[PDB]
This record gives structure tokens, sequence and C-alpha cells, in this order.
RNA sequence: ACCGGAGAGGGAACCCACU
């Protein structure tokens, strides 16, 4: 019954708040810088420097600012929480494209505003 | 896909660990505990941002062990059957290709390839090439793919990937 | 229509499928129904050459069900209500072979002209089909374990000492100082792998 | 424990961390005599005792 | 198994299977020895302790010095008649090894039973494999064991070396056709073992043997001692590591020194990710401090060694036996 | 490691007796 196409989510998970690849990034370096600091503490687990070098090399736009700037840009406009960050993260650059993708926004909004938001995200990226 | 969700644990401490820095404690063996780890349910949880609240500790009967209901905010890794996220190789096979997305490790079998994508063993890296030469998967090269199914292994997720749809390949 | 089984009877089940969109129970003889699944459901081998394997069913053909093992990625293909021999028929998965005067193994993939080859090592080799002669399997071989026990194929042993400590198997195959084990959680080399018996005791 | 089972004021078993269960009556080896201070040892009544 | 000597392939040396000669040539050996069980007959040196040190002053001693080597008895019984015997029992022939007699150099030796390492030694950047001769048991059927370790010694010299030697000079022994060289180990008096410990050998000893006077004697001979240096000192541990932490206890991983035959944790080590790579390996450490510490890693052995193994070890390295210190104690006699 | 110390040793019924 789960998919992503048709948007069926857990009911404990319905509520979470979905995060891009880049702000994961962030939040890994901060913690990384934490434990670099404070010695004493356990080694990162590989899991750990798995996710560090992946959102590493799969970071989109390193600006902290422009995370958050197309964040409020995107949410703006009337969408699901969960497709921001995936569209954020694929960045896909025609809306042809970005329908293929994400078959949800097929027939969610029209071809002029989706390339519009897909011609943005391309304008944020780094 | 990542998510920043809270999450609801409980820790048996050691008498000897009260000490005078008791939460500290409390925080590093939750830090312990959950990172790293994998549930099927939730999936990968792979780091704990904050722990948004450490509850009244209850004493057990004849036992020296107190347990705290935790309150945290962690980020997980649970993958969709029907989301498409890009994927890096790690192993050129011929059963298949190995490739690796965040902590997990997905293959992709040839019968789910498409037959374009024809065998090379002579080449000195081991590919998957066309007959018009044009698309090189090679190892350590970044790839578009979709995950079909997931599977549980010793409550460590692995999952399995499909290629056939348009557009998903070679970035 | 496709539905979920709500009774069993022995012949004509009456099986009292709720199907798809549909809230009333219908019935059904056996003879009329079939194991459906759609890809990406997990799977059980009931019964065959392949039976308590498991898998992820990839891609359904007409009466043909291929699938993924859990343990091993080798491919299976079973039929609905559920070949294991390579092309050119002289040789099958889990054979036992000689490699040349002094080796022998067991073949644990099958390639279109070659043969991915376990030997009594614990390398895996690719030899071409021809490369390699079938050897007669001693079905009725005995050694001893780590404990002075008789073990015999088919016995259940726990590896106790060198590189597989900690796992159990299968006997399958016995040879001078060396045995060629199966476990079907083992996805590695279809679940083979070879021990020393003296790391061996029975379980 | 070094006293032992056979001495009234000794101990009986020796319990460790992992649950491990010592006997100290049947030829105890001299490497498990030694104890942390994680173990358990199960002395005899004593004077005292309640 | 039979690996003659590892790390050398050495030409003519075969190892032997047939129960005919095999059964005897065993059997020959328990004959020479007066040995009472199955198995090895040759004389087991024991380690060196606090207790032993001790022996060095209630008799006269001879020290050599230990160098690794593998235990072989060779058994010269004929013309093509050598046999090296193992440690385990395990039985080869050698073949292109010749043993004139003093007297007629045209005679060969036989009814000869000697003792001693197999030992590669590399010059000019070479493996050169040579056996050291460190006793004789049996000499013609003479029981020379029961002679005086000097005359032994002397023996030796002049009934083996010399006579090849000898034939050597002459051309009618190509020493480039010989398997391996043949030598006696040398041995010094107790004074001389000082010097070896302004140490310029430091490095290359492995340790000292001490050897009393009396007559040879089989089996366990508590009164030959094995010194070696504690830091190199010295057990083969079967490791674990392992991620224990306890309900309760925040998650620690330990490495677990096992044993043989004794079913928990023997001892712990500071475990480390540059000791992680031998996961569940048998393996060496030296007990310098409290802390037993990691050298080497057998891959040749696959079982620990015994809990009275480990126990023995233990007292021998809890009362550290040094060459000054047992040197005195044979001095006094 | 030569065995691993293995001890767990039915039960139901009735009778007598103790405080």
């Amino acid at each position: 019954e789960e998919d992503a196409s048709q948007l069926i989510f857990p009911k404990e998970f319905e509520t979470a708040e979905t995060l891009l690849n880049s702000e994961v990034h962030m939040l890994l370096e901060h913690r990384k810088q934490q434990n670099e600091s404070a010695e004493d503490e356990q080694e990162l687990s590989e899991v750990f420097m798995k996710t560090l070098n992946y959102t590493a090399r799969f970071s989109r736009f390193k600006n902290r600012e422009t995370i958050a700037s197309v964040r409020s840009l995107l949410l703006q406009k009337k969408l699901h929480k969960f497709e921001l960050a995936c569209l954020a993260n694929l960045c896909p650059e025609t809306a042809e494209e970005s329908k293929a993708l994400i078959p949800s926004l097929e027939g969610r909004f029209e071809d002029e505003e989706l390339q519009q938001i897909l011609d943005d995200i391309q304008t944020k990226r780094s | 896909m990542f998510y920043h969700i809270s999450l609801e644990h409980e820790i048996l401490l050691h008498p000897r660990y009260f000490g005078p820095n008791l939460l500290n404690t409390v925080k590093q063996k939750l830090f312990t505990e959950v990172e790293g780890t994998c549930t099927g349910k939730y999936g990968f949880v792979i780091a704990v941002t904050t722990i948004d609240n450490i509850g009244a500790g209850v004493i057990q009967p004849g036992r020296g062990f107190v347990l705290y209901p935790v309150k945290y905010k962690a980020i997980v890794f649970r993958p969709f059957k029907g989301e498409v996220v890009d994927a890096v190789v790690t192993q050129v096979n011929k059963v298949g290709l190995f490739t690796e997305i965040g902590p997990m490790s997905c293959f992709i079998s040839r019968h789910s390839i498409p037959s374009e994508m024809e065998f090379d063993p002579n080449s000195n890296p081991p590919c998957y090439k066309t007959m018009d030469e044009d698309i090189v998967i090679q190892q350590d090269d970044e790839i578009r793919l979709k995950i079909v199914g997931t599977r549980v292994d010793k409550n460590d997720i692995f999952a399995i990937g499909s290629l056939m749809d348009d557009y998903l390949g070679l970035v | 229509l496709q539905g979920k089984i709500l009774s069993v009877d022995g012949n004509k089940i009456t099986i009292m499928p709720k199907h798809e969109d549909l809230k009333d129970m219908l019935e059904f003889p056996a003879q009329e129904l079939r194991k459906y699944f759609k890809m990406g459901d997990h799977v059980k081998v009931i019964a065959g050459r392949f039976e308590g394997d498991t898998g992820l069913i990839v891609r359904v053909e007409e009466n043909f069900v291929i699938l993924f093992s859990d343990l091993t990625m080798h491919e299976l293909k079973v039929l609905p209500r559920d070949s294991g021999v390579d092309v050119g028929g002289q040789h099958e998965w889990g054979e036992l072979v000689q490699l040349d005067p002094q080796t022998v193994g067991v073949i644990v993939r099958l390639e279109r002209e070659t043969f991915q080859v376990l030997n009594m090592y614990g390398k895996v080799v690719t030899v071409r089909h021809q490369a390699v002669t079938r050897k007669k399997d001693n079905r009725f071989a005995v050694a001893l374990d780590s404990e002075q026990n008789n073990i015999h194929v088919k016995d259940i042993v726990k590896v106790i000492d060198g590189p597989h400590s900690g796992r159990e198997g299968e006997i399958r195959h016995l040879f001078r100082s060396f045995a060629f084990l199966h476990c079907k959680k083992l996805v590695e080399n279809g679940g083979m792998f070879v021990c020393k018996t003296r790391h061996l005791v029975l379980a | 424990v070094r006293r032992g089972n056979s001495q009234y004021p000794g101990a009986k078993y020796i319990i460790r961390d992992n649950g491990d269960r010592i006997d100290l009556r049947f030829h105890p080896k001299p490497s498990d005599l030694h104890l942390q201070t994680g173990y358990k040892v199960e002395r005899h009544m004593c004077d005292g005792d309640i | 198994g039979a690996i003659f000597l590892e790390g050398v392939t050495v030409k003519g040396v075969t190892q032997v299977t047939t129960q005919p000669k095999l059964g005897e040539v065993q059997q020959k050996c328990h004959q020479f020895c007066g040995w009472e069980g199955s198995g090895f007959p040759g004389a087991q040196p024991v380690s060196m302790d606090k207790q032993n040190i001790k022996l060095l002053d209630l008799k006269p001693y001879k020290v050599s010095w230990k160098a690794d080597g593998t235990r072989y008895m060779m058994l010269i019984d004929g013309t093509n008649e050598v046999f090296m015997i193992d440690r385990d029992n395990s039985v080869f022939h050698v073949s292109n090894l010749e043993f004139p007699f003093r007297k007629d150099l045209r005679m060969h030796l036989s009814n000869t039973l000697l003792d001693g390492e197999m030992i590669i030694d590399r010059v000019n950047g070479q493996a050169v494999p040579r056996y050291l001769i460190y006793d004789i048991i049996k000499f013609n059927s003479q029981p020379v064991g029961d002679c005086d370790f000097n005359v032994r010694l002397q023996c030796i010299e002049r009934e083996i070396i010399s006579p090849r030697h000898e034939k050597m000079k002459t051309g009618l022994i190509d020493k480039t056709q010989e398997p391996f060289s043949v030598r006696n180990k040398p041995f010094f008096d107790i004074c001389t073992s000082r010097k070896l410990l302004a140490k310029e050998v430091s490095h290359e000893m492995d340790g000292l043997i001490f050897q009393p006077t009396g007559k040879y004697k089989p089996g366990r001979c508590d009164d030959i001692l094995k010194w070696k240096p504690p830091s190199l000192n010295s057990v083969d541990f079967r490791l674990k590591i392992t991620r224990m932490g306890g309900e309760g206890l925040l998650p620690q991983n330990v490495g677990l020194l096992y044993v043989g035959g004794y079913e928990r944790p023997f001892a712990q080590i500071k475990v480390t990710k540059e000791l992680k790579q031998y996961d569940n390996k048998i393996i060496e450490c030296k007990f310098e401090n409290n802390s037993w510490v990691f050298m080497r890693q057998r891959t040749d052995k696959s079982f620990p060694n015994a809990y009275n193994t480990a126990m023995a070890v233990c007292n021998s390295i809890s009362n550290p036996v040094t060459k000054e210190m047992l040197f005195e104690f044979i001095d006094r006699c």
C-alpha cells in the first residue's frame, strides 16, 4: 500500500520533516565538528562516514542561506511536503523530466509554472 | 529518503554511571546505541541531531538499573517501493552491477538491465556499454536508479532496484 | 480477479477470497486458482530443488516466475505453484568437479561459456564448461569432526574454527580433508562454502 | 573464594558479568579464581546474616 | 602436516608414508632413547623461571643459543638410510647426505642417532638450509647418550663432522651436491654468555639454552632450560575481538585472550584497529607489564595452546630468569 | 584439551507418624 506515486505514507511516519542532501551534509558536518572537539568520545560509524561522503559528492549547493531560500520559495507554492526535497535533490532540467521522475506532479501544475520552478532551482544551483 | 523524525527509546543505566554527570552518560548511551543502527520499520538511523526530552527514570524493583524514556530528534533513511534516487557504482559483475546508496547497498540485475547495456569483460575495467558505444557504465560512476524492493537482513536493510524506466541511467 | 485467502478446504477450497475492491467473499475451487504475485513482494519456495529459499520476484512470465534469492543474488526461475542445469545438460549447479589432477571444486554459478567454481581451498575460479570434469560424488563418505564424531553427507555441523567460525551448514560433499557445506542464509556463492573437517562439530 | 566451599567460612559459586557460573567445590582452575568488581559471589551464611 | 622445512624447499628430502618402512624408523628411535610412551622420544627443555635459574648454581652447565629452528632427530642407519624425525613423529628420508666412518672412509655410519635443529640461515643474501647437531644419542649402537655431555659434544666433532670434512677435502664429497649444510651447535660455558647480554648481538638472539653436563635423558627435562626475553618473551592466544557491553553498561569493545581447553577469556588486551586485522586468529603476545601485547600472528597454528601451558608461561614470566641471574647460580658450583 | 566435573534421581496411590 506504501507507494510514493500515490502518496501513501505510514501514519507514524506521516508528520516527519523531509531533508535535502545539502542540509543533511551541514548537519552531519556540524556533528563531525562536535565529535572531533570534546575528546574521549566514540569514533563515528562507518554508516556516518558513508552518508557524509555520499552527501558531500551529492551536495547541490553549498550555501546555507540558499537552502532556506529554495525551501521557502518552493513551499510558498502549494505542494505536498514529500515532493520538496525529492525535487530539489533530483533537480530536473525540464518539466517533462520532472513529471517522469515524480508522477505525482503530472497534472498537479501546468507546464509553464513547473518549468519556472525548475529554472529557479537551477538558478540557485551553485 | 532522508527525514527528520522524533523517536522514543528507553535506556537502562548501570548504577556506576550515576556519578555527578548522569545526563551526559545518558546522552552518550543513547548515541552509542542508536547511532548507525537499522530498523526495518523506520530504516537507517544516520544521526541524532538533538534529544527532545529525557523523562523521569524509574528504578527497577530488585535491579539496580534505571530506565529513562528519552525523546530525541534523529535523521532517518528508509527507501520506498517507487522512489528514484541517484546511486554510485561499487562493483561490475557478470551477475549484475553493485551500486552504493548512502549506507545501503543494492544491485541491478542483468534482466532488469536494459538489453542495450551489453557486457564488456575484455575492457580493462569491466564495463556496461551499448552497441553504439555511447553510454559507458563503469566502476565509481554515479547513476540514476529505481529501487523496487527492499529486504531486511540481521535488522539491516538491503534493497534491489530496476533500471528499465526511461531517463534512468548515467548522470 | 486477485484477492487474499480467507479460508481453505482440501479440494474445492471454497477459497473465500477478498478480491481487490470487493467486500464480498466468493468461492473457488482449487483448480480455478493460482498463486499470483506482483513484482517486488517477498516469496518463499514451498517445494522443489530450491525449497526453503526466499527472494523478491523481479519478473513474472506466462506461468514462469523469476526471482533473486536473498542469500545470494543468483537467479531463480520457478513455477507459479511453487531448471537448475546448465545449457548442454552435462553439469548442474552444486555439482562436484575436478579442476586439475589435484584440485576439486563445486560449481556455484552458471554462465553461458563458463562456470564459477568454489575450489577446495575456498577460492572461486572461472573455468570453461569443458575445462572441468564431472566427478563421481561419494554420498557414503565418512569423516571425523573436531570432537572425533563420525560425520556424513547431509549432517548439520557448526563451524568452530577457521574463517567460517560461527557459521552452521549442511554437509554436501566430502573429499580428503575438505567439506563443502551449504547454508541458505549465506548469499555468497549460492550458499556454498568449504571448511576443514577438524573445524566442524556435529550440531 | 580462595578458602572455597570445603572450609565453612567460604563461597559456593562465583557469578561473572556474562552470567557464567563457576563452581568452587570441584577443582576450580586457578585462573578463574580471580575476580573483578562486577562479579557476584555466593558466600555461605555467616554471622549477622538476616 | 609434513612440510620439512618451511620457507625454503630442500631437494632430496622426502617425507615417508609407507607403513612397512615408516613404522620401523619411528621404532628404532624409541629403542635408542629408552623411551616410554608413543611419539617424540627426544629431550624436551623447560622454560626458565625464578625457580629454575637456581640449578645454574647447583651443577655445571653449558650454554648455547636458541635459533628459531625446527626440531629434528637425524637417524643415520646406513648408506642411503638417513631420516629426520620431528616433534610430531613425522619422518623424512634425506638423500645425498653421507656419513663416513672416522676409521674406514669407504665405510658408512650405521645405527647412529643425532639430535638437532634444522635452521634456515641466509648468508650472501641467500637462504642456506643447515642442520645443527646439538646432541648425539647413539653411535654405532654404542650407548653414548650415557656419556658426559662434554664427551658427546666431542664425539660429534670427531665421529661425525671431522670424517665428512675429511672426505670433502678429497673431492669424494661435494659440499655442493648435498641437500643441506651439517654442523655442530657451538656451546660455551656460563661466563661467556654474560657477554651476550656491550651486546651488539642484542637483536639476533631469540634466546639461550642451558645444557647440563649429565647423561642424555628423553622426554621432559626440568634441568634443561630455555631462556627467552619476556618482551618476546609468549603464548598462542586465540583472540575474539568482542563488543562486550553489559546490560545497563556503555557498550565497549575488548579483545578476549582465549587459551586451549578453557572456555572463558583467560585475559584481556587493549584492543585496537591496528590489531583488528587478525580477527579470530591465533597470535603470540608479550607480557612485559600487566598487559599482554601483540608481536606476531601465527597463521600456521590453528589452536591456542593449553591452559597448563598458559599457567607455566605466566609463572615463568612472573619470575624473570636472567642470564646474570643463573650465571652466578652455577658459578657457585 | 584425552570425554566437556556428566549431578535433575519417574509419577501416582495408600499407610504410619511429627508439630
